[PDB]
């Protein structure tokens, strides 16, 4: 080989042939969450047990 | 006074080169490597 090859460089890959390596140090991660909720509750009452006796109609 | 002394030709001109080197000898007086790491690494 004739090229030229610089001295204080970090001798990176130039061309086709050159070489690297790779740290892959891969690290993913991804959540997700939701929630609903809906509460509805009603009871209702009335009674006399005893009725006047100006009342006893209605 | 002449043209060459007042005026510059269009096509004449100069041009900034850069580099990074190192200089070996000195009699001692050089870069602290310990706080100078890109001259170790070069
Ligand atoms: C937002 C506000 C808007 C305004 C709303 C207006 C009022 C909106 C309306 C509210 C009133 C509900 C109407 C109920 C009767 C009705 O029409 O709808 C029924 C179906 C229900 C639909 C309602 C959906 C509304 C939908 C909701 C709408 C809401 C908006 C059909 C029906 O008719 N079903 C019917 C049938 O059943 P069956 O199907 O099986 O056959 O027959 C059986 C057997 O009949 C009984 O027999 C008895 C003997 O056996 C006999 O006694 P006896 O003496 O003879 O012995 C006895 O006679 C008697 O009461 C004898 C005598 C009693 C006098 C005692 C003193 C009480 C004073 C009491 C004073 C009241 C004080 C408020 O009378 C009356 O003078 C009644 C008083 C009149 C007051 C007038 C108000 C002046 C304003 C005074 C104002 C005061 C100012 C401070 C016989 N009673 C009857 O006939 C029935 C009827 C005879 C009508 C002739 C009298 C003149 C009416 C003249 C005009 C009336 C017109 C309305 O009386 C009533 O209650 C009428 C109540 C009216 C109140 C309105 C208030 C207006 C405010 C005005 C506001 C604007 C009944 O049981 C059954 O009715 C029952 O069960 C009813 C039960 O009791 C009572 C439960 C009440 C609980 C509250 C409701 C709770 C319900 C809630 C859930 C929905």
């Amino acid at each position: 080989n004739y090229g030229y090859q610089p001295l204080f460089e970090d001798r990176r890959p130039r061309n086709i042939g050159d070489t690297l390596t790779i740290v892959l140090q891969e690290n993913v991660s991804a959540s997700k969450s939701s929630s609903a909720n809906a509460s509805r509750d009603g009871k209702t009452s009335f009674g006399f047990d005893t009725v006047p006796r100006y009342l006893q109609g209605l | 006074e002449r043209i060459r002394d007042l005026t510059s030709v269009q096509g004449v001109r100069e041009n900034s080169l850069i580099g990074y080197g190192l200089v070996v000898g000195l009699d001692g007086t050089g870069d602290q490597t310990t706080q100078t790491p890109f001259t170790t690494q070069t």
